[PDB]
RNA sequence: CGGGAACCCAGGUGGAGGCCUGUAGCGAUGCUGACGUGCAAAUCGCUCGUAUGAUUUGGGUAUCGGAGCGAAAGACUCA
RNA sequence: UACACGAGUUGUUCGGAAACUGAGCACAACGUUAUAUCGUUUUGUUAGGAAAGUGAAGGUGUGGGCCAUAACUGAAAAGGGGCAACAGAGAACCUGGGUUAUAUUCCAAAAAGAAAUUGCAUGUGG
RNA sequence: GAUGCAUCCAAGUGGUGUAUAUCGCAAACUGAUUUCUGCCCAGUGCUCUGAAUGUCAACGUGACGAGAUUCACCGACGCGC
RNA sequence: ACUUCUCGCGUUGUUCGGGGGCUCAAGAUUGAAAAAUGCAGCUCUCGUACUGUUUGUUGUGAGUUCUAUUAAAGCAAAAACCUGGGG
RNA sequence: AUUACCAAUCUUUGAACGCAAACGGCGCAUGGGAGAAGCUUGUCAUCCCCGUGCAUGCCAUAUUCUCAGUGUCGA
């Protein structure tokens, strides 16, 4: 019938109880955890905090919808596009090869920056995380310098899948065709309600100082002693 | 005495052979400069230690 | 001149503890989950004699809480502990003479040997033969016990340290006089290499600050400064009270 | 959540593709000859090497030094189509490896030294 | 154990000991012996110290140059 | 014991290694250093991801499974290797005898014999 | 009393006593028993102490000059006592 | 069990004292090896044959025997191997 | 044929790099080639040769060759 083992203290050899939390993880495993907790502890300045108040999933998928359908041509529709720029030009009489990129979003970084400085980017999308964080830290600040609606969005790996690369620091969505002025004209509104309307409280917003659940439930069990 | 490595054995064998006299067909050669062996070791005089 | 015997000793070349006939380091069982939220029984099976120590070392086996083995622990033996005593070393452990129940849970005014300063270092204090500590005070608001070390110097340790109950074995070793240089030879041949002690005043004034002269005299006062450099810090180091009382 | 039932993290057993078995690091030709003529190099004729052909059935070949008692037998059989039972060897005080070779008591040794021309 | 209300008188047993004599071993006191162009760039003879021990010894192994190591002679570290 | 010439050292079992650990050593890693040839290093290494020993489904001759090798996966399993003892550990052979010089080494078939022993095999015993 | 003491190392999460834990370690002195071990803390040493005892180090503070600089001051632990 | 007893040359065992058994390691023994060996004398003449193929006693010793005594000295470690529990 | 010159052969080592090392020692793969007992005249058992590969570090890289992470995110 039954055999009952009490894996109590000292009374029987337990089963293979999952440890996976008190084990010695390899260096990078702990070190990438101690990294995302250390920058929750500290007093995050009001300029770096900006990237931990991203859009919500409500319009983030919509923002990735535009960036996706206005994504560049994938080295195959690029090389056969400029090929019809010779096929129908070699048959053309002369002086007519005129072709350009059909319509896409400015997806580089130094190409995006110029889309802002020119004020030709209608609105820009910015990535939550880039390894040299300073590489895009200033991006949400020359926007309200040039009054472009900006958008700090939750993952650069999700600005890559839409475009086509692996990662993307910031996408700029410049002039669009009248098939889709409806969906973005609201996106600009749905996002500056989160970044430009908030410009005052953003630049005065010290983040972090988020204590543990271990060392701040302790600070709950002592106001329980009050 | 009885333990010598084979490598140390190969090196004393290469010395037992080098300890033979110049053969008497060498000193009738046209212009040699050899009359004696002048590298003959005697086991008592000088030791090899290898 | 040359370096002095004392300075010429932290190189630890020849003057290094021998420990070949020694057993492992004798210390309490590792402070795992079992010795915090309960106890675990352990049988004393063998009481050996680590060469170079007056206290008996008792081989205590416990069960490994997690694997199926029987982990074996080498501990210093409190006096009275015999082979087959079923020692308990945990939280809820009883306080018989040999158990390792935690220090802030032992009753006050009690007698504890093999106490440990830090909570986990597996027993440091009161661990030579016949030595022990008396628990004086618990401070449950601070959570730290003040026990009286076997030197008079009474300190405060945390109330979660562990501690055996009793006196370390081999008490009364230091009272049987040696009567001969040969019984001091065999004492230190299990211990390190410091015997015989040549008096520095019988040395040459190249090998020691005292040596020299036509008479064997310390030329300058033996009491040397606390701050004095090594090779000079010889004699009575920072002696604050000097000579026969 | 992956189940780790260990205090350590031991490296995961990933896929392990085999090597490619590179073609060769040489071109130089080989044969069946050089494998059997390098070992047994020349027989030996002495007062003791003769006394052991007639009295015993052994032979004496000054085999090369880095040979093998199992490969002196193979070499005999490949060179002198005779069987070899006991192949005693010794690296002489000349760096030269001698070899005594019993001929199975069925191949007379005195009928090989006369064939081999010893 | 014998023999007589305390624990002495003796009889053995046993075989301890940095105990004694002494061989080897290890030392080197005396002869200020003999050698001192040696046998010998420190040896020889006799005497002598010790000889269960803090002993002697083999191999391995550690520590070396303004340093090592020393029961300490500034001894020893390939004459 | 010189000189010359010629010879002379034979092993499943003896010694050594393959194959133990000791005092100890120190490759790696890691650290340090202008610099290393430095230091740590089994009473178990390393900020530290340090390994086929096994068990398996599937693949394969063939009347779709009888049966069988094999591939390539991958089952738990903490504590990297590695030296260091011809006196420690370990170690399967004993007599008899016929070299100018070797023999527990050599002896050939009335092995001069007699054993032990390792590897792989066929097969009588269940 | 171990975040110790003594000590090594060119430096290092290095090393030695320490596989140790004051019946221990390190450092001196005298030299078995027995017998005593006197007086002197001025000195020079160790040692604490520092409130006030007297004084100092860059640093920090001030004012000066256009500025290099000047004049200070904090007299601070230490060092005196 | 009224203090008895069993001890060893000896410092101790019982709280076990005899009758049989079970093993244990020394060790003997018969038998194989093994007598054609070997030592060897021989009658005769490497041939040639056969006639003898002997154990008991002592003493000293090396190991076995009993993991006393100096011990603030307690008198190495490991592989391989072995057995068992679970199998 | 000798001499001179200009494709090979090029042992054991050594930076030495499979591991070691006063071991002409020891492996792991991987072929092929001897030798044989069994066995079906040949075929691969351990045994034994020959050859290649196998050191660490680093760089590149792999048609989507495998993976780890309470790093990031999302279905
Ligand atoms: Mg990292
Ligand atoms: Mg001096
Ligand atoms: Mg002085
Ligand atoms: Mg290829
Ligand atoms: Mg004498
Ligand atoms: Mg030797
Ligand atoms: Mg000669
Ligand atoms: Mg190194
Ligand atoms: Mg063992
Ligand atoms: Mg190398
Ligand atoms: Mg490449
Ligand atoms: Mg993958
Ligand atoms: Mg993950």
């Amino acid at each position: 019938a039954a055999r009952p083992k009490n894996f109590g203290i000292g009374q029987d050899v337990p089963y293979a109880r999952d440890l996976s939390r008190f084990m010695r993880w390899p260096t990078f495993v702990t070190m990438q955890r101690k990294k995302r907790v250390l920058q929750r502890r500290l007093k995050v300045p009001p300029a770096l905090n900006q990237f931990t108040k991203v859009l919500d999933r409500a319009s983030r998928n919509e923002a990735l919808k535009l960036i996706k359908k206005y994504a560049p041509e994938t080295r195959k529709a690029r090389r056969e596009r400029l090929h019809k720029a010779a096929e129908e030009k070699k048959k053309d009489p002369k002086k007519t090869v005129s072709t350009r990129a059909p319509l896409a979003v400015v997806t580089g970084l130094q190409e995006v920056t110029r889309a802002i400085e020119k004020k030709q980017a209608r609105m820009v999308v910015i990535a939550n995380n880039v390894d040299p964080v300073e590489l895009v830290l200033w991006m949400p600040n020359l926007c309200r310098a040039n009054k472009i609606p900006y958008a700090i969005v939750k993952d650069m790996a999700r600005l890559g899948d839409a475009i086509g690369r692996k990662t993307a620091t910031c996408v700029a969505i410049t002039d669009v065709n009248a098939e889709d002025e409806a969906t973005l004209k609201n996106l600009i509104r749905s996002v500056n309600a989160r970044f430009l309307s908030r410009s005052d409280v953003i630049r005065r917003q010290w983040g972090g100082l988020q204590l543990s659940l271990r060392s701040r439930a302790e600070l709950r069990k002592k106001h329980a002693r009050n | 005495g009885r333990f010598k490595p084979l490598a140390v054995k190969k090196k004393y064998a290469k010395k037992m052979n080098q300890n033979k006299p110049v053969p008497y067909w060498i000193r009738l050669r046209t212009g040699n400069r050899i009359k004696w062996n002048e590298k003959r070791r005697h086991w008592r005089r000088t030791k090899l230690n290898y | 001149g040359k370096t002095v015997l004392s300075c010429r000793k932290g190189n630890g070349s020849v003057y290094q503890v021998h420990g070949h006939k020694r057993l492992g380091p004798a210390k309490l069982r590792i402070l795992d989950y079992a010795e915090r939220h309960g106890y675990m029984r352990g049988v004393v099976k063998s009481i050996e004699h680590e060469a170079g120590r007056g206290a008996a070392l008792a081989r205590v086996e416990f069960r490994h809480p997690y694997k199926f083995r029987r982990v074996k622990e080498l501990m210093v033996a409190p006096e009275g502990m015999f082979t087959g005593q079923s020692v308990f070393c945990g939280q809820k452990a009883p306080l018989a003479i040999g158990n390792v129940l935690p220090l802030g849970q032992i009753t006050e005014g009690c007698i504890v040997c093999n106490v440990e300063a830090k909570p986990g270092d597996r027993g440091t204090l009161a661990r030579a033969s016949g030595d022990y500590c008396i628990i004086i005070s618990h401070n449950h608001e601070t959570g730290r016990t003040r026990l009286k070390l076997p030197s008079g110097q009474k300190k405060s340790v945390p109330s979660t340290s562990r501690a055996m109950i009793g006196i370390i074995s081999g008490g009364g070793r230091i009272e049987k006089p040696v009567l001969k240089a040969g019984n001091s030879f065999y004492r230190f041949r299990g211990k390190r290499n410091c015997w015989p002690k040549v008096r520095g005043v019988a040395r040459n004034p190249v090998e020691h600050p005292h040596g020299g002269g036509n008479h064997q005299h310390i030329g300058h006062p033996s009491t040397v400064s606390r701050h004095s450099p090594p090779g000079q810090k010889v004699g009575l180091i920072a002696a604050r009270r000097t000579g026969r009382i | 959540r992956k189940s780790y039932t260990r205090p350590q993290f031991r490296r995961p057993h990933t896929y392990r593709k085999p090597a490619m078995a590179k073609p060769s690091n040489r071109v130089t030709v080989e044969s069946k000859d050089i494998a059997a003529f390098s070992v047994i190099r020349y027989p030996l004729t002495t007062d003791k090497a003769m006394k052991k052909i007639e009295e015993n059935n052994t032979l004496t070949f000054i085999v090369d030094s880095r040979a093998n008692k199992t490969e002196i037998k193979k070499a005999m059989r490949k060179l002198y189509q005779v069987k070899a039972v006991k192949v005693n060897t010794l690296i002489r005080p000349d760096g030269l490896k001698k070899a005594y070779i019993r001929l199975s008591a069925a191949h007379d040794a005195l009928d090989t030294a006369n064939k081999i021309g010893l």
